[PDB]
Order: C-alpha cells, then sequence, then structure tokens
RNA sequence: CUCUAACUAUAAAAAUCUCUCUUCUC
C-alpha cells in the first residue's frame, strides 16, 4: 500500500432514489449517508443522474474531510424479487465519485439474487398500468 | 406606508415557510410579492406549483390572495427569492397560517401610530421590534400581558 | 386460424411448464413463451471508462461486467421494443436478426 | 492630409483622410473587439461599413446571417411590433442617435459598448418543454452561439420597446440606457434580468 | 464561483427531441483537448464552433 | 376604469425664478441633457423643455453635436 | 482456401354517434 485510506462506496441504485452510502472496510462504520433525494427538490427526479451526481460530490467532499481517498465500490440494485436490474442513478453517482479526486479499486456487483424464493408481488396477470 | 418587514431582517432565511400574495403570471410560473417577509418578489415555478397535474392554472393560484408555501433558496446580494409551494407538511400548513395571521396582527397594530402621528413607519417599527419579536415568542402574548400588566 | 405452427409457445411435448414472472409487468407466463434476452453489459459505459481509469489504482483493471437474463413477458416485450411484429412470410425465420453488430 | 481638387468637392469631414473606414465618421471598427472568445465569428465587425444599411441577401442559406454586420442586425430588429414594420430609415436614425448617446455618456467607442452588452446579455443555458403529457416539466439544455446572439439582441430591442411605450423618454435614449445597463453586470437592465432568470430556470431544472 | 467552460464541437450527432430543434453534439473541451463529451444544445450549430457550458459534469442523453 | 393610475400633475410647464436658477446651475455637471432627460428631473413639463434647452444654447453653456428633429444631442461645455 | 466480441433508457387522461343501400346485356 501507498499509505492509502481505503473505503467502500457500495452504491444502491433502485429505479427511484439512488443511494450512496460509504462505510469502512468492516462495513459497520458509516460515512456520508447522503443520498440522491437529499440533493433534488422534486422528490421524483431522485432516480435521475443529477441527484446521484450531487450526492456523490458531497460524499467525496466528506471523504476528503475524513481522509478516505481510495474506494472499493459495491454497486447494488434492489434485486431479489424486484427486477434484478441496476438503476440509472447509481452509475452516474459512481462516475461522479470517479471524477472528484478519489481513487477506485475492485468495483463489485453485490446485487442480492434469490434462488426462486418469495412468491412475489403482482398477481397472476401482473402489473396492469 | 406598508413596509418595514415583520421580523428581524429584510431578507428571508433558508428553507423557511411563508404565505404569499399573487400579482401576475408571465409564462413560466409567477414572480409574486410576499406579505410574510419583505416585499421583494419571490418566484414560483410550475414544476413546484400544483399537487394535481397541470391542466388548469388560473384556479389553483387565484391571483390576488394568500397562499401557503415555503422558500427554497434566497439571494441576499441584490434580491431574488426562489419559492416553492408543494413540499409543505399538512401539519406545518397550520403553522404557516397562524404565523401569517400573527404577523398580520403585528402589521395592523404598528400602523395606527405611523398614521396618527405621521412619523416614519420604518423608524417606529425598528424602535419597537427589538423587545417585540425576539424576546421569547410572538408579540401578541406580550401585548396581552402589557394590557393586563404593562 | 393457425397463426404459428409451433403455437408461439415452444413447448411441444412437455404438457406443462413452470411459470416465470415478467421483469417489468410482473405477469406469470410459461417459461418457454417468456421471451428471454441475455443482457450482458459492461458495468460502466465508455463515457466513464476513462474517468474511472485515471482515477484507478491497479492500472489496466479488468473492469468486471454485469450479466443478467431478462425474462420479459410478451406484452412488455412488444411494448418495450424488444420484440417486433414482423410480416407473415418473415415469421418462419428463427435466426437472430443478422449479427446485431458487424 | 491629401485634399483632392474636384469640380464638385465633397466636404472635408467626408473627404480628407477617411481610408480608415468608419461607421458614422466618428467611431472606429479598429480598437473594438469581442471580449468573450465564444461569440466571435458570430458578431461580424470584421468588414468596415460606412452606413448600417445594405441590400444584403443574408437569409438565403442557413448561416449567411452571421455575415450581416451586428449593428445592421440591431437596426433591423429594433423596428419590431412593426406598425413601424419596414421604415428601416427611422430605425437607422434611432440607432445612430443611440450610438451618439453612448459616445456622450461613458464614450468607450459605443461599438465596444454594443459588443459588451451583447456578450453580457446572451443566455448560456436554456430550457425546453419535452416532458410528455403526464409530468409536464421543463428540462435544461445548452444554448447555441447564434441562438445566444439572437436572444441577446432581440431581448435588448424588446426592452427598448418596453421602456419606450407611452413614455416621454425617446426610444433612442431608452435603448441607449439599456446598453449602458447591459455593458456592465447591472441588474437594472431588463435584458440582463431576463438573461439571469432564464439561466436560473435552466440551473434549477437540470 | 465562475467555472465557465468552453468546448468545440467536432461532430454533429443529428438532432434529438420531440420538438425536433435540439442537437446532440460531441464537443471536445478547448482546455484538456484529449477529453470529449456529448451534450444537448438548443439553437443552430455547425462543427468548428465553440460553445459555452455552465456545467461540464453532466452527460446528455436523448431528450424524450 | 379603476383609480389605479394615481398620477399627479408631476410637471410645471413654465419656469419660475427658482427653477430658472436650478436649470442654470445644474446645466453643467450633466454630461448629457435631452428633451426627455430634462423632463426626467421634474423641473419642466416638456414642451418648454426644448425651449429651455435652445435657450441654454445662447452663450454656449451646452454644446450641440447632433441637431436632428425630435432628438438633439447636447453635452456640457468645458 | 484459416476466424468465435460490445451493450442502453418512455407506458397520464380520451365516453358517446341518424335516416339511406340500390342497376349489365351486346
Ligand atoms: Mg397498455
Ligand atoms: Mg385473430
Ligand atoms: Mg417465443
Ligand atoms: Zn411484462
Amino acid at each position: 500500500d501507498n499509505s492509502q485510506v481505503f473505503g467502500v462506496a457500495r452504491i444502491f441504485a433502485s429505479f427511484n432514489d439512488t443511494f450512496v452510502h460509504v462505510t469502512d472496510l468492516s462495513g459497520r462504520e458509516t460515512i456520508a449517508r447522503v443520498t440522491g433525494g437529499m440533493k433534488v427538490k422534486a422528490d421524483r427526479d431522485e432516480s435521475s443522474p443529477y441527484a446521484a451526481m450531487l450526492a456523490a460530490q458531497d460524499v467525496a467532499a466528506k471523504c476528503k474531510e475524513v481522509g478516505i481517498t481510495a474506494v472499493h465500490i459495491k454497486i447494488r440494485a434492489t434485486g431479489g424479487t424486484r427486477s434484478k436490474t441496476p438503476g440509472p442513478g447509481g452509475q452516474a453517482a459512481l462516475r461522479a465519485l470517479a471524477r472528484s479526486g478519489l481513487r477506485i479499486g475492485r468495483i463489485e456487483d453485490v446485487t442480492p439474487v434469490p434462488s426462486d424464493s418469495t412468491r412475489k408481488k403482482g398477481g397472476r396477470r401482473g402489473r396492469r398500468l | 406606508t406598508s413596509h418595514c418587514r415583520f421580523y428581524e431582517n429584510k431578507y428571508p432565511e433558508i428553507d423557511d415557510i411563508v404565505m404569499v400574495n399573487v400579482q401576475q403570471i408571465a409564462e413560466m410560473g409567477a414572480y409574486v410579492k410576499l406579505l410574510e417577509y419583505d416585499n421583494i418578489e419571490g418566484m414560483i415555478l410550475l414544476s413546484e406549483l400544483s399537487r394535481r397535474r397541470i391542466r388548469s392554472i388560473q384556479k389553483l393560484i387565484r391571483v390576488g390572495k394568500n397562499d401557503v408555501a415555503v422558500v427554497l433558496r434566497v439571494d441576499k446580494e441584490k434580491g431574488y427569492i426562489d419559492l416553492s409551494k408543494r413540499r409543505v407538511s399538512s401539519e406545518d400548513i397550520i403553522k404557516c397560517e397562524e404565523k401569517y395571521q400573527k404577523s398580520k396582527t403585528v402589521h395592523s397594530i404598528l400602523r395606527y401610530c405611523a398614521e396618527k402621528f405621521q412619523i416614519p413607519l420604518e423608524e417606529l417599527y425598528k424602535t419597537i421590534a427589538w423587545p417585540l419579536s425576539r424576546k421569547f415568542g410572538h408579540a401578541y402574548e406580550a401585548f396581552k400581558l402589557s394590557i393586563i400588566d404593562e | 386460424p393457425k397463426k404459428r405452427a409451433s403455437n408461439g409457445r415452444n413447448k411441444k411435448g412437455r404438457g406443462h411448464v413452470k411459470p416465470v414472472r415478467c421483469v417489468n409487468c410482473s405477469r406469470s407466463v410459461p417459461k418457454d413463451k417468456a421471451i428471454k434476452r441475455m443482457a450482458i453489459r459492461n458495468i460502466v459505459e465508455a463515457a466513464a471508462i476513462r474517468d474511472l481509469s485515471e482515477a484507478s489504482v491497479y492500472a489496466e483493471y479488468a473492469l468486471p461486467k454485469t450479466y443478467n437474463k431478462l425474462h420479459y413477458c410478451i406484452s412488455c416485450a412488444i411494448h418495450a421494443r424488444i420484440v417486433r411484429v414482423r410480416s407473415r412470410t418473415d415469421r418462419r425465420i428463427r435466426a437472430p436478426p443478422q449479427r446485431p453488430r458487424f | 492630409f491629401v485634399p483632392v481638387e474636384l469640380a464638385t468637392t465633397i466636404p472635408v469631414e467626408i473627404q480628407q483622410a477617411q481610408q480608415e473606414i468608419k461607421l458614422f465618421n466618428k467611431w472606429s471598427f479598429e480598437d473594438v473587439e469581442v471580449k468573450d472568445a465564444s461569440l466571435v465569428d458570430y458578431i461580424q465587425i470584421s468588414k468596415p461599413i460606412y452606413v448600417a444599411h445594405t441590400a444584403g441577401r443574408y437569409a438565403n442559406k442557413r448561416f449567411r446571417k452571421a455575415q450581416c454586420p451586428i449593428v445592421e442586425r440591431l437596426t433591423n430588429s429594433l423596428m419590431m411590433n412593426g406598425r413601424n414594420n419596414g421604415k428601416k430609415l427611422k430605425a437607422v436614425r434611432i440607432v445612430k442617435h443611440t450610438l451618439e448617446i453612448i459616445n456622450v455618456l461613458t464614450d468607450q467607442n459605443p461599438l465596444q459598448v454594443v459588443v459588451d452588452a451583447i456578450i453580457n446579455s446572451g443566455p448560456r443555458e436554456d430550457t425546453t418543454r419535452v416532458g410528455g403529457g403526464g409530468a409536464a416539466r421543463r428540462q435544461a439544455v445548452d444554448v447555441s452561439p447564434l441562438r445566444r446572439v439572437n436572444q441577446s439582441i432581440a431581448l435588448l430591442t424588446i426592452g427598448a420597446r418596453e421602456a419606450a411605450f407611452r413614455n416621454i423618454k425617446t426610444i433612442a435614449e431608452t435603448l441607449a440606457e439599456e446598453l449602458i445597463n447591459a455593458a456592465k453586470g447591472s441588474s437594472t437592465s431588463y435584458a440582463i434580468k431576463k438573461k439571469d432568470e432564464l439561466e436560473r430556470v435552466a440551473k434549477s431544472n437540470r | 464561483k465562475t467555472p465557465v467552460t468552453l468546448a468545440k464541437v467536432i461532430k454533429v450527432l443529428g438532432r434529438t427531441g420531440s420538438r425536433g430543434g435540439v442537437t446532440q453534439v460531441r464537443v471536445e473541451f478547448l482546455e484538456d483537448t484529449t477529453r470529449t463529451i456529448v451534450r444537448n444544445v438548443k439553437g443552430p450549430v455547425r462543427e468548428g464552433d465553440i460553445l459555452v457550458l455552465m456545467e461540464s459534469e453532466r452527460e446528455a442523453r436523448r431528450l424524450r | 376604469s379603476k383609480k389605479s393610475h394615481k398620477d399627479k400633475a408631476k410637471h410645471a410647464v413654465v419656469l419660475d425664478q427658482d427653477k430658472f436658477d436650478r436649470i442654470m446651475k445644474e446645466a453643467p455637471t450633466y454630461r448629457y441633457v435631452s428633451v426627455s432627460v430634462l423632463v426626467d428631473r421634474f423641473k419642466l413639463g416638456g414642451s418648454l423643455a426644448r425651449v429651455a434647452l435652445r435657450h441654454l444654447e445662447n452663450e454656449g453653456i451646452i454644446k450641440p453635436v447632433s441637431k436632428h428633429s425630435k432628438q438633439a444631442i447636447y453635452t456640457r461645455a468645458t
């Protein structure tokens, strides 16, 4: 190591209100819980890339204040029962973290996936929007 | 002269709740005066206007009335107010109503002197407002205590 | 009338198939008539591969990818442009539409 | 300096040493430039002109508009709400009087004042109504250089109009004062005010 | 803060938007010419122009 | 319709001795004075404003540079 | 006559409808 302060970004990117929540290597001690909805006013563009980008920039400022420079991102979607698909905001949050000085390492896909559990929501014919 | 803002300073603070008076609508939204803070114009954007979908606009703004809202960002350099109507709690709406009525009562009280003695309203309100609003609460309780014991 | 010889199902000898739930509309549908797309994707796009690269220790990273197998319904698939209504004589061509990227 | 003998002599101020072509024989197309590097090639001060009115065929193609002198474009856009439509002669005299006024108050070669007002008055980020049906909301977009220039100039002339209407103040003076207010970042200018409002509606609705 | 940025378009990426008036453009920044970004611009554009951006972080997709 | 104009007289069309002195004193220190610039300072109605302007062009208090109808450009002399 | 690589992203609302229907051999 080059005397680095490693961290984990572990982005959670649903289809609404992208989450950015950095913690230590132990994963227990949280830093900069600020999310996408924190930085947008509509309460509905929370999934938009702008919310995630501003959240990531504020996280980066907090990390520079606390010394964490290089990161280990754990990209997450809602997964499980819900669509198994990454949200649009989380990727933009990851890019914004990449820009603002910080360094990356070992980006991970930590999407929780079931082995056909949980007879899940929707009914037979499913969504009828 | 209806002037000389109710509270300590002319320029509204951040994320603060107000009730506003509507005067005109150009095309985007409406930059309308305020009777909760100093009379500097505060502008509402249509994205932050109606809880229901935007199909009729003249019935929800009702130009020339009092409407509860909350100011998002304030420009204290030369005077621009970004003002928002939607994200207001159903329980804080009562807070806005009561606070606006209290400030209205203060305005009504401290106008009689300025018009009876033709002295500056701003000067008299500046003299009176130091023990008035900042002591520990609104003026009305202080005025009632004073009439029962000055 | 017989629209498709294979009944548009692709079961033909199983009697019953285990249903699967659509990714978007959440409709239960037989797993064979559950039009399926292997969404194999790089975890970030080319507009950010650079941004991540110069902000990366461990030069020339493998940049791990994300894989998924989307089990659409048919209504979502036709609505969300995955499957297209083709002409009568062109239905009988089951090859993928000619090398998406060449 | 080189007075020329003729059977009919054009007067001295028009005849003496004017191989330095001037707009109205008082202001130089030299010593004036575009302060912002972005808008260059779209504020055409390169070609010297003696009268801000030419039989220009400046709308046949997509981008022959940028070859029109900026002063001439201001003249043609000055006369909107064209009860005065046509009547470029009076527009030319209005803008010429405006240039004289700008020369009087803080001279600074009024050509440079016009350029500075254009630079400070053209919005840089705008919005567009592309929200489909349900969530009718407006989204941010960047502004093209020519679009920036046209918005600046039209906003300036419409501000001159709003000042001039049913007002003792003459439109030459109104437009001149708008150019003083727009040369600096003064908020009293109507054009700068609308520019800032549009910039903010773009900023907030990214 | 005045973080105004300048970028020269190198390729016009057709025209996007339901209105049919907004252009996608691939602009390389005048500063740090090695980097390119695609953004939306309202108004007439041609390659070789230089355009002004208040923000340079935002990547612009199709406007639906 | 409504009494919203609330416009006062706002003008004295014919000068007095006091306004005569104010005009002849504030004639300099103004780089530019026009008909409506003179109207702006409330000291004249405006029809006599140009009368006063040309009457300040008697001993060269204010030099003229352009003499077009409805718009003449006058700058203080030094 | 030797060839197995690249990807994006929308579902607001929208009901109803009167006559009068008939003619081809050289
Ligand atoms: Mg449907
Ligand atoms: Mg059928
Ligand atoms: Mg099938
Ligand atoms: Zn489906």
